[PDB]
Order: C-alpha cells, then structure tokens, then sequence
C-alpha cells in the first residue's frame, strides 16, 4: 500500500489537542501545495497519495482549496488505484466549475468507452454519486444502452441500473420511456440475482410514475418470488443468508408488487397467492438457526408479504391469516417485532373486510399499554386504539 | 478457557439431574464459561460440541427471560447468566481495537431484553430449581 | 430509498458519511449532531428503529460504533436492520477481524466496500461471496 499516507493518519491520531492537529494538517496542506505546483512532474504512486491525504484532511472537517485537478489528471491513469482514488476524490468534493465538469466528463466518457468493466463501474458509480445535473446530461441517454445491452458484463449491469435509477431521480425529463423498459423487463430473469435485485429497484420507481409500461414485470416477479421462497439452500448457496434465502431480493419484489393491484391473469393471481401462503406458513415452522440473523432475515420478507396482502385487500384468507400472525406478534419477547406488529395492524384496521377481527386484540393492546417500557411502542398501540 | 476447546459421533443420552450435574461440574473442571461473555454463537458452539462428544441434544440449555439474571430451565445445571452492568460493558468498550463482531461488542443484539450476559456458576441451582420457583408457567 | 449511510463512533467522529440526497453543508453537519444524539442516548430497552418527522433511521452498534440507515417511512424496517450486518460481516471478512482502527487507516477502501453493497439510495449486492470475490480481485489490481 501507501506508507505515507498511514504514516500522516497515525501523525494525526498522535495529535493531543485540536491545536495540534491543525498544525499538523496545514504543514501537510503545505508541503503538498509545495509539489502540486512543484518542478518535478508527480509520479503515479505520489500523486495518488497526495490526493489521498487531501482526501483525509477533507473528511477531518478542514475544507480544501486545491487538487482538484491532480484529482481528474489521476482519473486518466490506466491503474486502477489511481483511477479509483480519483474518482473518490471528485466524488466527495464537488465542484460547480465548469472547466472542471468537462474534464470529468471526457474522463469518464473514456471509461465507459473502454471495455474494461472496472473502469466502467468506476465510472458508473461516480455519476451515481455526483449524480448532478450536469452529469445527467452528458449521459442520461447512453447508460440505458449499457443496461439494456446483452453482452455487458452482470457487474456493470447491477450498477448501470441502479445510476440510471440516479438519473431519473434528479433528472427525470432527461429519462423518458423507450424501447430499453422491454429488455429491462426481462431482466427480472437473468441468472445473476444481483442483477435482479438492483433491476427490481429501477423498476419500482419507474413503474409508479409510469405504470402501465411495466405491468409485464407483474408477471416476472411473480414467478422468481415463488421460486425464490421454495428454493434449497444448495440451489442458492451464493444468495442463501443464514437459511433465509434472498431475503432482501425477496422483500423487494414484493414492494415491487404493491404498485399495481392483483395480477390480471389469475394463473398468476394463484401463484402469487400460494406463494404468500408459503412465506407465512414458514413464519411457524420451527426455525432451523436459533441466531437472530436468522429471524430478522425471514421476518423482514413476512412483513413485506403482509404489507402486500394489506395493501390489495384481495384475498380474504390471507387478510386472516395475516392478522393472526401479528396477533401471535404482540405478544413476542423482542421490542422491535411489538412495534412493527402494531404498525401493520393499524394499516390493517383500515381494511372494511378484517375490521372485526382487528378488534380482538383490542385487549391485547391495552394490556400492552400497561406494561410497555417502550415509549414508541406506546404511540403505536394508542395509535391502534383509535384505529378501531 | 474451555470455549477455546470446543472452538452424531456418539449416541443420544437423556438430560437428566444426574447428566446436568455431571456436566456442569465437567465443564468447571476443564476450566471455562465463567465470567465469560454469552453470545448465541458460543452456546450453538457449546451446544453442539455436547451434542456431539456426549450426545445430548441441544435442546436442554434455556433460560428465563430477562431483564436480569436468567436461571437454566433444565435442572442441575448450574450456570445462569447474568446481566453486565452498563459502565463495565462501555469499559470494555473503550478503545478503537476491539473487535465488532466480539460478543461484548455486540451489546446483547442475541438476547431479546438486548441485555450484555455472561456466565456464572451456581452451586445453588443444583440443590434449588429457582426457574420452577419463578416461572411454573414453563414447567 | 436511503437518504444517507452514517457510521458513527461513540464520541462522534464520523467514520463514514455517504449521502443519497443533497444536503447542504449546513442540513448536513446539523443531521450529524441530530442522529449523534439520538442513538447514545437511546438504550438497548428501546427498538433499533428512531422515527423521523420526514425519515426514518434504522441503527445498530458493534464495539464503539454506531451503524445508521436513514430511510424513507415506507422503507422496510426489519431488512435494513439486517443489512447493516451484512455489511459489517463483509466487512469482517475482508479486513480480517475489522476493528474501528481499519476503517480509519483504509477509509478509501471502506468506499469501496459501500459502494457494492449500496447504490444510488438502494440496496446493490447482498451476497458475502460475490462482494468478498470483486474485494479480493481489485486488490490484485494496480
């Protein structure tokens, strides 16, 4: 690595007072300043360091007044530690000057150009980060070719979905819908489910301004959540998380499924149903890990799957059988379920159809209201109170 | 400590007074588990090793719910945790080298009460079932 | 989606700070103090969860450090919670038995490490092989 670097963080750790760490940081600022505009072209490995340290000085609080460029000169550079710190560096330190802007963006305009995928997550993720209007303009209209595109490589997809979903956020008239929301589509079907997972969330966002070009993403996500819940863990080893699998995948498609109402092919309406049928079946089996990675994983997906039953009010069973569980939940020795528990219950009051059964617990409630240490869950059960 | 020596072979045996007994006097002998920190990973690894050197199945070894001191359901078992008091878990705390995936450091995530547990030793439970006592709920 | 990533010592120097929306410097320093507050004074008695007028912050703590999530109200509680682990155990792995002291020496490297497993306020990778293998292969990089 950079012995100089470590060597200036442990000099400031040394430091015993305030004082002295500022004395210390400007003699730094300094001696770099003295280089920057020094006689002697900087080699790779310096120039990365020095830009490093500023970058260290910048975090410390102490705002920076120069190596800026040094920043975009290192972005060139066909290593990628120096490629990398460069990027940081433009990254944290934004500037609104425009010489500097058209240097950044040839540089990454080189990058994405460049076949290598490195490079181009370097430069994926510094237009996700800056993620500025300007940067937005320069390629709003090329990252979707880059997504869409077969042949590019999983890695640089996951994150070419994800910056995109960038653009459209900050800029969403410079994203309009086109051909590239059929292929994203099917992207819900790649093998790799990084892939999916950072798909999934570009889809949700664009499918509640715009819903009706997505609604084939219904069917999609649909079919990878019933497999994904029933899946071994042999199948999964890779995305399998303390026996839970996919939980995170999972929980984002069916976030992605509250956006529209039930599926309008009831072949997949069943689906969907068994499989919401499944994740709460395996809320009672017995747990294979006693570890609360365990729980917090297969709990998270449950909630999300109430969340949706909650939210079509579709199917009476479920509405049920939903309620039930968070019934059981009140009860259960861990504050943060209480709490979550209570909340899905006061959304669930709402519901005409599984009013009365809401009622039941009112007892409950109030009982928990007497014995509860927890001052947010006590707002959440008065809140429940009123609901009924 | 005997955690570093744990850290199916062998035939399934009943939990009884006796097997608890032994056992709690087994593990003291080989040194260990008192004033160590708990975490659900050390008891899994715990668990386990019993399980599979002196086949007990790791169902025996549970507690009482917290706050406060947690006594052994199992009878003749003579360790109970106990809670660590707020100003000794930040001590042990202190400094910017200690791991975050220590169980000190994890600050009780594995316990419900979220409540900082270590081991200690009882010779009273062997003659007192003080979870029977408390909780006949569970008995 | 993720309004900002904070990691936070006990006395309240920021590890790590990224943010998914724009602050002003200003917003971002009284955000800073404002969740500081927050979790050291708040006990293992309440919840992991801290309710904001407009966010919501999920947080947890290993060693002397407080790991934050500032998400939206709608934004799953339980799953943000969990992938703070997942990250601080990818984090494990890869500096071998991480301590606060790592994350100080290699703070251009924890960037790194963000940045696989959350993007653009989202969460990227969630698999400890997959981002542990891209880790380890950039390390032999140049």
């Amino acid at each position: 690595g950079m012995r100089g670097l470590a060597v200036f963080i442990s000099d400031i750790r040394n430091c015993k007072s305030k004082e002295a760490e500022i004395k210390r940081i400007n003699k730094e600022l300094a001696n770099i300043r003295s280089k920057f505009k020094g006689d002697k072209a900087l080699d790779g490995y310096s120039k990365k360091k020095y830009v490093c340290k500023l970058l260290f000085i910048f975090l410390l609080g102490h705002d920076i007044d120069f190596g800026h460029m040094e920043a975009v000169n290192l972005l060139s550079s066909n290593r990628y530690t120096e490629k990398q710190i460069g990027y940081l560096f433009i990254s944290v330190l934004v500037n609104s000057n425009s010489e500097l802007i058209r240097l950044i963006n040839n540089a990454i305009k080189n990058d994405l150009a460049s076949r290598n995928p490195t490079f181009m997550g370097l430069a994926l993720h510094c237009i996700a980060n800056v993620g500025s209007r300007e940067m937005a303009e320069a390629f709003a209209g090329e990252i979707p070719k880059i997504l869409v595109a077969g042949d590019t490589m999983d890695s640089v997809k996951q994150s070419a979905a994800l910056c995109l979903l960038r653009l459209y956020r900050t800029s969403p008239d410079l994203v309009p819908m086109g051909d590239w929301t059929s292929r994203v589509v099917h992207l819900l079907n790649d093998q790799h489910l990084g892939v999916v997972t950072a798909a999934t969330s570009l889809i949700t966002t664009l499918a509640q301004k715009n819903p009706e070009e997505f609604k084939t993403s219904v069917s999609l996500a649909v079919s990878r959540l019933s497999r994904i819940v029933t899946s071994a863990s042999t199948d999964l080893q890779d995305y399998t998380y303390y026996f839970v699998p996919a939980p995170w995948l999972s929980v984002k498609l069916l976030r992605l499924l509250q956006c529209y109402p039930p599926p309008e092919d009831p072949a997949v309406r069943g689906r969907l149903t068994e499989c919401l049928e499944t994740i709460l079946n395996k809320a009672q089996e017995p747990p294979k890990s006693k570890k609360v990675q365990h729980s917090n994983a297969k709990n998270a997906v449950l909630f999300e799957a109430i969340s949706l039953i909650i939210h079509h009010d579709s199917e009476p069973n479920l509405l049920v059988r939903a309620c039930n569980q968070l019934g059981q939940f009140l009860q259960h020795r861990e504050t943060n379920l209480r709490y979550l528990a209570l909340e899905s219950m006061c959304t669930l009051a709402s519901s005409e159809f599984s009013h009365e059964a809401v009622k039941t617990h009112i007892e409950t409630v109030i009982n928990a209201l007497k014995t509860e240490r927890d001052v947010s869950v006590r707002q959440r059960a008065v809140d429940l109170l009123y609901a009924m | 400590x005997x955690x570093x020596x744990x850290x199916p072979q062998v035939p399934l045996r009943p939990m009884t007074y006796k097997a608890a007994v032994d056992l709690s006097h087994f593990l003291k002998e080989k040194g260990g588990l008192e004033g160590l920190i708990h975490s659900q990973r050390r008891q899994d690894i715990l668990d386990l090793w019993i399980y599979h050197t002196q086949g007990y199945f790791p169902d025996w070894q549970n507690y009482t719910p917290g706050p406060g001191v947690r006594y052994p359901l199992t009878f003749g078992w003579c360790y109970k945790l106990v809670p660590v008091e707020p100003d000794k878990v930040e001590e042990a705390n202190k400094g910017e080298n200690t791991s975050l995936l220590h169980p000190v450091s994890l600050h009780g995530m594995d316990d419900p009460e979220r409540e900082v547990l270590e081991w200690r030793f009882d010779s009273r439970l062997a003659f007192h079932h003080v979870a029977r006592e408390l909780h006949p709920e569970y008995f | 989606m993720i309004r900002f990533i904070l990691i936070q010592n006990r006395a309240g120097k920021t590890r790590l700070a990224k943010w998914y929306m724009q602050f002003d410097d200003d917003e971002k320093q009284k955000l800073i103090e404002e969740v500081h507050a927050v979790v050291t004074v708040r006990d293992a008695k309440h919840t992991n969860f801290v309710e904001f007028r407009n966010f919501k912050i999920i947080y947890r703590r290993y060693a002397g450090l407080y790991f934050c999530i500032c998400v939206d109200v709608n934004d799953n509680n339980l799953a943000y919670l969990e992938a703070i682990h997942n990250f601080v155990e990818v984090l494990n792995e890869y500096f071998h038995n991480v301590c606060e002291l790592d994350l100080v020496f290699n703070f251009y490297k924890v960037y790194t490490v963000v940045d696989e497993m959350f993007l653009a306020g989202e969460i990227r990778e969630t698999s400890q092989t997959k981002v542990l293998k891209q880790l380890l292969m950039l390390q032999s990089l140049e």
